[PDB]
């Protein structure tokens, strides 16, 4: 019976082969940090069903896939997301007096936070075009105002750092919108999650990548000084 | 007075069950599991292993030396006991050094860390360990180059101080630099969770960090210090400079100290008390 | 206008209710309770297959009993000997996000599809010795969510933009497409002799089509959400479905309504997968709290429990000579269940 | 089979005020949340309001804040909104809409696509 | 709209003129199917240990 003895080295040998194949195939798994773009095509230059975008950062790897194939029902394949480092969450906002957006913003926020399978993954902030919120608030008319009541009984965070020339209605009208939310995330999670908002306008060449960097890098240290008690 | 023997028997009864009892948990609570065998956790199951192996084949001998003062069990297992103990306890502390070296390498570069700590250097680190323990205990003490009834290590001044700078003084120092390093990275990351909402409470921010490092830079320190301080002013003038009630007491502190690295190193980890 | 047809609607569906009740002389439950319950169903895990990187996510057979094929996360599709445990095959694919596979009865070819809208088929026999792409169908507008082999030159496919498609390998057309749900179209089951299929989907629905001819046939509403699983028993004339309001039904052809449902009290979680045994009698359904559970398909009684998953557990399976039942879930490991 | 009805409606005068129900057959009410929705005419479907499990945790849009008021009955099965007070730029179309899944704590429920658990809506017009 | 009311009104209809045939014809047929292959299920009626290819 020399064919099954044959038989059982050649399969050993094969096994072998592609066993070492996937081991050198382990750790290019393993140095790679996945993220999603999700929104509510400019921003991609700044850093098919599916689009995969790559870059390097300090000789370390970032994917991003942005999604805009698909259909707006999100309850099925958002769960295939539930193991990457961060989202990249885009939002639009204005204050020209016809549907209201933001809450539809808040909404897909909220949504995502209380998730189950996404419990465990932080959220990136981007409040961007934030020169139509200068055009529209010299109007005179408040859209804030019309959608928002509790705008009006509302005053500055004593910590404001606006940039040199800027009415501070734009400032008091963004800081309202970053309050907004934040107010949905510090109310559920129990300290394995966090977020982390920022301002652009409607140019991050070189901005969106140091800042994605710098995240990632606060995530991953936070999650590892909570496993030995040290916050 | 025989209450004095009750009383010591019962002390070192209750130390060697406690030392063997952890070391046996955690080695299985490593083995029936799937989810807590990784990279990170192998320097905790070789301390548990090289603690267990001290618990279950030296101390009992001690511990009869002691109470009945005589040695009675010929020449050779006397300078086989002598170098037992000795290698076990230098890889010891030289496995607590390499987890102090792991975790600031964890926190301090945490995007390069997996292409950082692969089992090529774990197993490199663990050999290097093991081969300088076993050099400085058998082929020293049977070569005589120790040397200068009664069974107790034996000290001359080159030993002493080389020992004394290579097992002990160097990872101290090293050790209280890294977490100083940490200790200042952890304050400085939670100061700015509770300065985010301005309309609600805060972390503890003082009894995390603080009581956490001070534990386990006191009890490494109260352990070991007295005990090796003694061997370098023994060796450095002489055995007849030294008291046996102060010996004993500095040795018992030694060994103590494997009766508390099971509940630091295993019950304030995250991962062991989940899993 | 519009008012006219919502009424006719209305009445149409007070014919087929009233239909439906006039048909319901008994219940499954009175005349099967003199029939001896199977017992206590105690099964031991044989093998276990180490080797993927993420998240298995969908699994099939072969025609042989012996050889099986799984797909994960990280873009892997492994071909398995599972009297060995020895690997047979691994294939890398160009796109990470991967949502099924499939396996030909002839045992050449093998079957991708994912997040990128494209079915990709490759080729096994490689007389040159290397597994190359074969061929690519595009013309979705959606995720594919499940693909089944129906020769070697044929193919049915499901796509969340709520339709069904067939395929011809050979040119790479559309011969014929199915349409009339409602939402995402998740599973889907080929009858034993090839000439029907049903289809569901998440508007708490279930459809059956005649592949020559192209039209519906029944529709079938008995389920309060999302239906995630389905499955022939053996001799096609009746079904199983599984949802997302921790229940599962079974369905007949001929009568057109349900005759049972499988639920308990303790459970609060959906579920994931179905399937027969070989003689019909046995019901094995894969939960969201990281066990399968054994049902006994003529009592409505659970009769044992599978637990050995530390995650959720995805895709079940069961052979062709009725020997053993793989199972595979989120912890990146696939076991082999079988008897004593 | 999951039916949702609406009832109540018509033309009211400025600063009226006028009331919905909304019925349902099919599931088991007491174990999903359930909200309002609207639609103007030339524009978007938006949210206006949801209710819980129990009646512990209620929410409501920015514009009608103060003036609508919403309610559920579990054992006639049944939800209500209390319109009050009303302007004329709230002339629409309304809708009773169900989230997917049971014992849950999010919804994905507005979407154009032909969303399934929701009915067809009654009519509000305001005017002299 | 018009369309689609049209489509589901045609599918309906179609959908009421079918043959129906008694419940409990359906569960005497399960049954018996269900008790005439009763001896080839393995894991329902275990093999020995001597024609098991896993053991
Ligand atoms: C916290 C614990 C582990 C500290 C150690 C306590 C025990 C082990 C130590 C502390 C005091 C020590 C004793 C101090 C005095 C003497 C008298 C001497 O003639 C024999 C040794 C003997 C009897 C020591 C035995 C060990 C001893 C009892
Ligand atoms: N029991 C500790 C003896 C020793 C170890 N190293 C030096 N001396």
């Amino acid at each position: 019976t020399e064919d099954q003895r044959n038989e059982e080295k050649a399969q050993r040998e094969a096994n072998k082969k592609i066993e070492k194949q996937l081991q050198k195939d382990k750790q290019v798994y393993r140095a790679t940090h996945r993220l999603l773009l999700l929104g509510a095509s400019t921003i991609v230059k700044q850093m098919s069903g599916i689009f995969e975008t790559k870059f390097q950062v300090d000789k370390v790897n970032f994917h991003m896939f942005d999604v805009g194939g698909q259909r707006d029902e999100r309850r099925k394949w958002i769960q295939c997301f539930n193991d990457v480092t961060a989202i990249i969450f885009v939002v639009a906002s204005s204050s020209y007096n016809q549907t209201n957006r933001l809450q539809e913003a808040l909404n897909l926020f909220k949504s995502i936070w209380n998730n189950r399978w996404l419990r465990t993954i932080s959220v990136i902030l981007f409040l961007n075009k934030q020169d139509l919120l200068a055009e529209k608030v010299l109007a005179g008319k408040s859209k804030i105002e019309d959608y928002f009541p509790e705008f009006a009984r509302y005053t500055t965070p004593e910590d404001a750092t606006p940039e040199p020339g800027e009415d501070p209605r734009v400032t008091r009208a963004k800081y309202f919108i970053r309050d907004e939310f934040l107010r949905i995330s510090t109310a559920s999670g129990d300290g394995r999650h966090y977020c982390y908002p920022h301002f652009t306008c409607a140019e991050n060449i070189r901005a969106a990548a140091a800042r994605i960097f710098n995240d990632c890098r606060d995530i991953i240290q936070r999650m590892h000084l909570r496993q030995y008690e040290l916050l | 007075s025989t209450a004095c023997k009750i009383t010591i028997t019962v002390v070192l009864a209750v130390l060697i069950l406690i030392t063997v009892a952890g070391n046996v948990v955690v080695c299985l609570a490593v083995g029936l599991n799937r989810r807590l065998r990784n990279l990170t956790n192998c320097f905790i199951v070789s301390l548990a292993i090289t603690d267990l192996l001290l618990g279950l084949l030296v101390l009992p001998f001690s511990a009869i030396y002691q109470l009945s003062c005589k040695w009675s069990f010929g020449k050779v297992f006397c300078n086989i006991y002598t170098s037992l103990d000795v290698m076990l306890c230098t890889a010891s502390i030289l496995n607590l050094f390499m987890i102090s070296l792991d975790r600031y390498c964890a926190v301090m570069d945490p995007l390069r860390y997996p292409v950082l700590v692969t089992p090529v250097r774990v197993a490199i680190s663990l050999v290097l360990i093991w081969v300088i323990s076993i050099t400085l205990s058998f082929l020293s003490i049977h070569l005589g180059w120790n040397s200068r009834s009664k069974c107790k290590v034996q000290v001359n001044e080159v030993y002493g101080l080389v020992d004394g700078l290579v097992t002990f003084y160097l990872p101290l120092l090293i050790m209280c630099i890294t977490y100083y390093r940490i200790f200042k990275v952890a304050r400085d990351q939670a100061k700015r969770i509770n300065h985010i909402s301005s309309w609600k409470a805060a972390t503890i921010r003082e009894h995390k960090a603080t009581v956490t490092l001070a534990a386990v830079m006191g009890a490494f320190i109260i352990c070991w210090f007295p005990y090796f301080t003694a061997f370098v002013y023994r060796g450095l003038r002489g055995d007849d400079a030294i008291n046996e009630v102060l010996e004993a007491i500095v040795l018992w502190l030694g060994y103590a100290n494997s009766a508390l690295n099971p509940i630091l190193y295993a019950a304030l980890n995250r991962d062991f008390r989940t899993g | 206008e519009l008012d006219q047809l919502r009424q006719e609607a209305e009445q149409l569906k007070n014919q087929i209710r009233d239909a439906r009740k006039a048909c319901a002389d008994a219940t499954l439950s009175q005349i099967t309770n003199n029939i001896d319950p199977v017992g206590r169903i105690q099964m031991r895990t044989r093998r276990t297959l180490r080797g993927h990187l993420a998240k298995i996510y969908a699994m099939h057979w072969g025609t042989d009993s012996r050889l099986l094929v799984s797909a994960s996360q990280d873009g892997k599709l492994i071909i398995w000997d599972s009297y060995t445990t020895n690997k047979v095959h691994a294939i890398p694919l160009r796109s990470s996000w991967v949502m099924t596979c499939a396996y030909a009865p002839s045992g050449n070819y093998v079957a991708c599809g994912g997040l990128d809208n494209i079915c990709s088929i490759y080729n096994l026999k490689t007389r040159e010795g290397n597994v190359r792409v074969s061929r690519e169908l595009a013309g979705h507008t959606g995720y594919l969510s499940c693909c089944r082999f129906l020769d070697d030159n044929q193919i049915v496919t499901s796509s969340g933009d709520t339709t069904c498609a067939l395929w011809d390998i050979e040119t790479g057309q559309q011969t014929t497409t199915f349409t009339g749900h409602t939402g995402d179209v998740m599973s889907l089951s080929l009858a034993p002799d090839t000439r029907l299929f049903v289809s569901g989907a998440c508007d708490a629905s279930a459809k059956l089509w005649d592949v020559r001819e192209g039209m519906c046939r029944q529709t079938f509403t008995g389920h309060e959400s999302d239906i995630n699983a389905i499955c022939f028993f053996p001799n096609g004339n009746a079904f199983a479905t599984g949802s997302d309001d921790a229940t599962c039904r079974l369905f007949d052809l001929r009568a057109d309504q349900e005759l049972m449902t499988y639920s308990h009290d303790n459970i609060i979680c959906g579920i994931t997968s179905v399937s027969f045994s070989k003689s019909g009698r046995l019901l094995l359904a894969g939960y969201d709290d990281f066990n399968c559970n054994v049902w006994d398909a003529l009592k409505a009684d659970r009769a044992g429990v599978l637990a050995g998953h530390d995650n959720r557990v995805s895709c079940l399976g069961v052979t062709d000579d009725g020997m053993a039942v793989a199972t595979g879930s989120w912890d990146s490991f696939l076991k082999i269940w079988n008897g004593s | 089979q999951v039916q949702l009805q609406e009832s109540g409606g018509g033309l009211v005068q400025p600063g009226g005020s006028l009331r919905l129900s909304c019925a349902a057959s099919g599931f088991t009410f007491s174990n999903y949340k359930m909200n309002w929705v609207r639609q103007a005419p030339g524009k978007g479907l938006e949210w206006v309001s949801d209710i819980s499990q129990s009646g512990a945790s209620i929410s409501y849009t920015g514009s009608v804040k103060g003036r609508f008021t919403i309610s559920r009955d579990n054992a006639k099965n049944t939800l209500y909104l209390q319109m009050n007070s009303l302007k004329p730029e709230d002339t629409a179309v309304y809708y009773c809409a169900r989230c997917p899944a049971p014992f849950t704590r999010d919804c994905f429920d507005v979407t154009s696509t032909t969303y399934a658990y929701r009915g067809q809506g009654t009519q509000v017009t305001v005017s002299s | 709209s018009i369309a689609q009311a049209r489509k589901l009104v045609e599918q309906l209809k179609m959908e009421a003129n079918i043959d129906r045939i008694k419940v409990s014809k359906a569960a005497a047929d399960l049954m018996a199917y269900c008790e005439a292959h009763a001896k080839e299920d393995p894991l329902l009626t275990p093999v020995p240990a001597s024609e098991n290819p896993f053991r």
